[PDB]
């Protein structure tokens, strides 16, 4: 049962290697420029 | 206008050696002799600096001339 | 004596223009204008790249920063023996005289003045950071 | 032997190395005449290598299965095995030598404090004064124990400067 | 802004303020010195922390000492 | 009257000095009452290049 | 003050410029980003299409070509999307503002994403 | 002469003596015993 599907790298290296990423950087790009009240 | 012609100084400079035994006479910062060892470096790094050592462009020039 | 007050319909010296000038900065922040009176026509440095020619009588020229104003102030009065001063100039019309501060210019010990940032010890006094660990922020023991 | 060392002289490695290098001596020596410059040049060069190995294995020193001499840096089994003329003896003759440098520079250093202006002796060498030190250095060893049983060696730490601790 | 501090060392000899790039320091009347008058740093807000002051500074130890502190458009020398 | 006399030898003892423990001749002693009247030449220049100081009357103690 | 020459200040580059949608000023800012997104969006596909890993297969060149331009063309407006949120938090132009920009965003999506399918019309 | 021997004992001409003796020394010693690797 622990065995993941054949198919996932597929899906999970994009995931992690554009995806999540491109997230992450506009994420932290707008709270690195927010301004303080 | 001025004629080219040939133009020199008689015996500007004596010949001799005192100055070979005062390091660093041509300039007036280093002639009075090492206090530290930069000194030393800065007789050899000025050496040649001919317009650092005098604003006469004439005897810059004579300098260049002989070197 | 009393602070001048900065006349913007002033001259300013003869000069062609350069890339070295005010930026957007000046536009939204804050630029600076320094003034003088010259004796006569003369050529002298900018500190921005180039030659401009003073004219005779007032002259009036804007700078990106404070440094660029004081630099030019040194120039004019070691070379030429003049006397000017400049202003900090804000978007919204404010204009805040800076140099001379008081008219007199600070190497030239003037009375009225109130002594600034001055500790009454020597540097070897200052106590070790150990004992302002845990003030609140960052600070040198030079500080207290 | 020592270290499982065998000697030079007895070392089949080492007599194999001499015949390589004058080997190769020899193929050179072909190409010239007898009585040519290059010639004479090459067997000169015989001759100093035949005599190298001659004299290291005379000198009695240790070959590695290399073949090359080995050194001995214990002053015991250098002296136990007779091997001190490697390390033991070459150690204090160096000693001797450096410290004969560094005792006369020491003198002409405290020489010329006294004087009116001492950096002035320091790029101008008062040769005079420098060449009486060095005759004087050979005896540095005896000078040098004086002033430490003496107490002069050394300065006082309440006149050298150091930083704020 | 950076921190600048005089000390009781001075001597009074203008040299600090004729140094100084930005217009930091101006010498005030004292009576701790010879020379009766003392460095002062009224203008901190301006200082860019070049050091020039204590260059300048004959004391042994320096008698004007800049501290580096939070930068701003006007500490960092900007003119934009 | 204050202070060492004039031409004598003297040892600093300001320990951030660059002549601390080291021996310098007395130039002059103010009398006025100032915080550093004391001042003094060495031989020896510092890394600024400077070969003069003022010093207090007990950051100085008698050469020897 | 500032150097002038005739690249910086001509009257041909200057009437130019101001035909430009970005410096067309009383147009709506949704209809500033599909000119620009549409521009931008056609000659993206090109380079892909001629020099992609799949260049030299016969059809789906195509295909794979204009297929990541849209893909660019996506996170191209992604960033006009975090700019505009970054740049505008607290103004004669509407384009200029965080409303303003916001629609310039979306406009310049839907323009890039069409001019991308219209390059690739064109092709076949 | 007083002066051009004064520049014979500067320390670039006396480091240049100083050196070109050891050398020799120590050159002609490998010259008239060659190849010395131990002493005996
Ligand atoms: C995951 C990867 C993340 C990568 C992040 C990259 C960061 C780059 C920026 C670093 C920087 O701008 O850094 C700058 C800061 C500066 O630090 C602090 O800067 C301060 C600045 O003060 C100023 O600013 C302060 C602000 O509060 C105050 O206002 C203060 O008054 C004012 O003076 C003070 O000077 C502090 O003393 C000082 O410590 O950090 C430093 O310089 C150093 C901080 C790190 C210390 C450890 C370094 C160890 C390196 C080992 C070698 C690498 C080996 C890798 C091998 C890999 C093999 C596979
Ligand atoms: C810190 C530990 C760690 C590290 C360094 C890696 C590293 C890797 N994982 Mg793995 N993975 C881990 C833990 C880790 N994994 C765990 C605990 C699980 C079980 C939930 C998985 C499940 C997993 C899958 C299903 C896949 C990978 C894959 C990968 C590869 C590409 C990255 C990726 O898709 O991540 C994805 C990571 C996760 C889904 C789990 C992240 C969990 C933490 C808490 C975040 C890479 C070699 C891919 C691969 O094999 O490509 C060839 C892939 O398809 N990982
Ligand atoms: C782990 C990260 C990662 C991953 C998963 C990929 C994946 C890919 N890269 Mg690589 N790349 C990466 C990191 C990564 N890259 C990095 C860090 C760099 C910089 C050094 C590059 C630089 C790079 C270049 C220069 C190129 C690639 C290309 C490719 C493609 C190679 C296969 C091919 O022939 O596609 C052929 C293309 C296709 C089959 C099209 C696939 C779908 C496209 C890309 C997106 C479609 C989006 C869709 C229209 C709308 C959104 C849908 C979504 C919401 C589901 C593939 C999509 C090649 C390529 O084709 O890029 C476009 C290429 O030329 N990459
Ligand atoms: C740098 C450190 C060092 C080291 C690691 C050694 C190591 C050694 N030395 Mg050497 N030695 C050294 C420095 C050193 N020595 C110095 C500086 C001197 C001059 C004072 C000597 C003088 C010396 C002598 C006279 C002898 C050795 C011997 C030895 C070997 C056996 C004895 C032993 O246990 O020594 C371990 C070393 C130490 C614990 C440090 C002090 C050693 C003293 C100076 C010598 C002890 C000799 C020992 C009592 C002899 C026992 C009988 C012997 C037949 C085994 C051993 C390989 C012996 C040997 O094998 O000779 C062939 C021997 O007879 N050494
Ligand atoms: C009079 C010469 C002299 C003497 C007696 C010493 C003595 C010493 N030095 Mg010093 N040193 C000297 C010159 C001298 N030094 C010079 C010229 C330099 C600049 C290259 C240095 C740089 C130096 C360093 C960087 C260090 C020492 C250290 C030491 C100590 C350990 C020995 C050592 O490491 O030597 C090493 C020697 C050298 C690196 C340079 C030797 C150069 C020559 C051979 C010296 C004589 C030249 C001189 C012109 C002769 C004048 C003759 C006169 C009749 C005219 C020891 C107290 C070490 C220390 O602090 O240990 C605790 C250490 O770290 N020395
Ligand atoms: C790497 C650069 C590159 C490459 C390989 C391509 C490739 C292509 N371009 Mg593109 N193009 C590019 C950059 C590039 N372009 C740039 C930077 C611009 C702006 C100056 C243009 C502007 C442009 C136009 C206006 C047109 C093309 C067209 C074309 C096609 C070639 C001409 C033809 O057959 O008709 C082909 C798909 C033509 C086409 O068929 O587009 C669909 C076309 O009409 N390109
Ligand atoms: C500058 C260096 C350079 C160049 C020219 C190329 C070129 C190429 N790479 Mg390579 N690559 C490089 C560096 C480079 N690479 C590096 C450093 C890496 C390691 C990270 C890679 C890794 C890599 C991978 C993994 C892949 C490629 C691939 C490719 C091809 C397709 C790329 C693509 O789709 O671009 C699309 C390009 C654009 C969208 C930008 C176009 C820019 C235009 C032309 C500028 C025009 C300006 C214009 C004149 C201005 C006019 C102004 C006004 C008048 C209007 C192509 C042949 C892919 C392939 O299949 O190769 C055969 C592929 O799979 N590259
Ligand atoms: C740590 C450094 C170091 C050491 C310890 C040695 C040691 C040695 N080298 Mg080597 N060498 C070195 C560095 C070193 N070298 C470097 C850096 C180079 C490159 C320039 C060379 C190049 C080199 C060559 C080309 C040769 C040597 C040779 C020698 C030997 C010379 C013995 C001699 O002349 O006795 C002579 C005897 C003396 C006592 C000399 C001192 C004389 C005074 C007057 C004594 C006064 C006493 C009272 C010796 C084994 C020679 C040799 O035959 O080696 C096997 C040899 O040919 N060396
Ligand atoms: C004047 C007369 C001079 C005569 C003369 O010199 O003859 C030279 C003499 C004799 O010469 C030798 O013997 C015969 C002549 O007597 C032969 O004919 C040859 O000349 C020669 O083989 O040789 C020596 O004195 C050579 C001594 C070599 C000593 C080398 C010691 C190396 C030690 C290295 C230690 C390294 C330490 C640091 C490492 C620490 C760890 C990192
Ligand atoms: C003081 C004069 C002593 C002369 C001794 C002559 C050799 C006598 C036989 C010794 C055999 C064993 O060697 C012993 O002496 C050597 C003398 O160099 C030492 O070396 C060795 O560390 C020691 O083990
Ligand atoms: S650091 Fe520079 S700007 Fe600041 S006070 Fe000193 S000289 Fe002036
Ligand atoms: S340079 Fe030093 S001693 Fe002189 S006025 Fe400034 S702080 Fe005082």
């Amino acid at each position: 049962p622990f065995v993941p599907p054949s198919w996932a790298p597929s899906v999970f290296v994009p995931l992690t290697g554009l995806v999540l990423p491109a997230i992450a950087m506009a994420t932290l790009f707008v709270y690195i420029e927010k301004e303080a009240p | 206008a001025k004629k080219v012609k040939i133009a020199v100084d008689r015996n500007p400079v004596e010949t001799s050696f005192e100055k070979w035994a005062k390091p660093g006479h041509f300039s007036r910062t280093l002639s009075k002799g090492p206090n530290t060892t930069t000194w030393i470096w800065n007789l050899h790094a000025d050496a040649h600096d001919f317009d650092s050592h005098t604003s006469d462009l004439e005897e810059i020039s004579r300098k260049v001339f002989s070197a | 004596w009393t602070v001048p007050t900065l006349n913007p319909d002033t001259p300013s010296p003869i000069f062609g223009g350069s890339t070295g000038g005010l930026l957007r900065k000046a536009q939204t922040e804050e630029f600076y204008v320094i003034t003088w009176e010259a004796k006569k026509e003369q050529i002298f440095e900018m500190p921005t790249g180039g030659a401009a020619i003073m004219r005779q009588g007032p002259n009036l020229l804007k700078f990106g920063k404070k440094e660029q104003c004081l630099a030019l102030t040194t120039q004019l009065r070691n070379k030429f023996k003049l006397t000017p001063c400049f202003y900090r100039v804000f978007p919204d019309g404010k204009v805040q005289y800076l140099h001379p501060a008081d008219g007199v210019y600070p190497e030239k010990v003037n009375a009225g003045r109130v002594g600034a940032n001055q500790n009454m010890r020597r540097i070897g006094q200052n106590v070790n950071p150990i004992k302002v660990k845990f003030s609140g922020r960052m600070m040198s023991p030079a500080e207290i | 032997d020592i270290a499982g060392l065998t000697p030079c002289s007895e070392s089949k490695a080492y007599a194999k190395l001499e015949k390589k290098e004058l080997k190769t001596l020899e193929k050179r020596l072909k190409q010239y005449e007898a009585d040519s410059a290059p010639a004479v040049a090459l067997k000169a060069t015989m001759e100093r290598t035949k005599a190298r190995f001659a004299n290291y294995a005379k000198a009695g020193l240790l070959c590695g299965n290399d073949g090359l001499p080995h050194l001995i840096a214990d002053p015991g089994l250098a002296l136990k095995y007779g091997h001190a003329g490697e390390v033991f003896i070459p150690t204090f003759g160096f000693l001797y030598v450096a410290g004969y440098i560094g005792y006369v520079g020491r003198q002409y250093l405290i020489a010329v404090k006294g004087e009116a202006k001492p950096t002035d002796k320091e790029i101008i060498i008062d040769v005079p004064l420098a060449t009486k030190l060095a005759w004087q250095g050979a005896g540095w060893p005896l000078a040098a124990v004086q002033e430490l049983q003496r107490g002069t060696l050394l300065e006082k730490e309440e006149n050298i400067t150091v930083s704020p601790r | 802004a950076h921190i600048v501090k005089i000390y009781d060392t001075c001597i009074g000899c203008t040299q600090c303020v004729r140094a100084c790039p930005l217009d930091v320091l101006e010498m005030v009347p004292w009576d701790g010195c010879k020379a009766s008058q003392m460095a002062s740093a009224p203008r901190t807000e301006d200082c860019v922390g070049c050091k020039r002051c204590e260059t300048a500074c004959p004391t042994d130890f320096l008698s004007v000492r800049v501290y580096l502190g939070s930068e701003s458009t006007r500490s960092m020398g900007l003119s934009y | 009257e204050v202070g060492p006399k004039r031409g004598s030898l003297v040892k600093i003892l300001r320990p951030e000095s660059y002549w601390f423990n080291q021996v310098g001749k007395v130039v002059s002693v103010d009398q006025s009452g100032v915080r550093y009247p004391v001042v003094v030449r060495f031989e020896n220049q510092n890394y600024a290049g400077v070969t003069t100081n003022n010093y207090a009357l007990d950051e100085v103690v008698a050469a020897k | 003050g500032m150097l002038e020459t005739p690249v910086t200040s001509a009257p041909i580059v200057a009437t130019y410029l101001s035909n430009l949608p970005a410096y067309r000023t009383g147009v709506a800012p949704v209809l500033r980003g599909v000119e620009i997104g549409l521009a931008h969006g056609f000659l993206l596909a090109g380079p892909f299409i001629k020099l992609g890993p799949l260049r030299n297969v016969p059809e789906t060149a195509e295909i794979a070509g204009s297929l990541s331009a849209a893909g660019l063309v996506l996170i191209l407006a992604l960033c006009l999307s975090i700019y505009g949120s970054a740049q505008f938090q607290s103004a004669r132009d509407p384009l200029f503002s965080a409303d303003g920009w916001s629609e310039f965003a979306a406009g310049f999506l839907v323009g890039g994403e069409a001019g991308v399918a219209w390059a690739y019309v064109c092709t076949q | 002469m007083k002066d051009f021997t004064t520049y014979l004992s500067t320390a670039p001409v006396i480091a240049t003596i100083w050196f070109t003796f050891t050398a020799g020394l120590l050159i002609e010693i490998n010259r008239y015993f060659p190849d010395p690797l131990v002493f005996s």
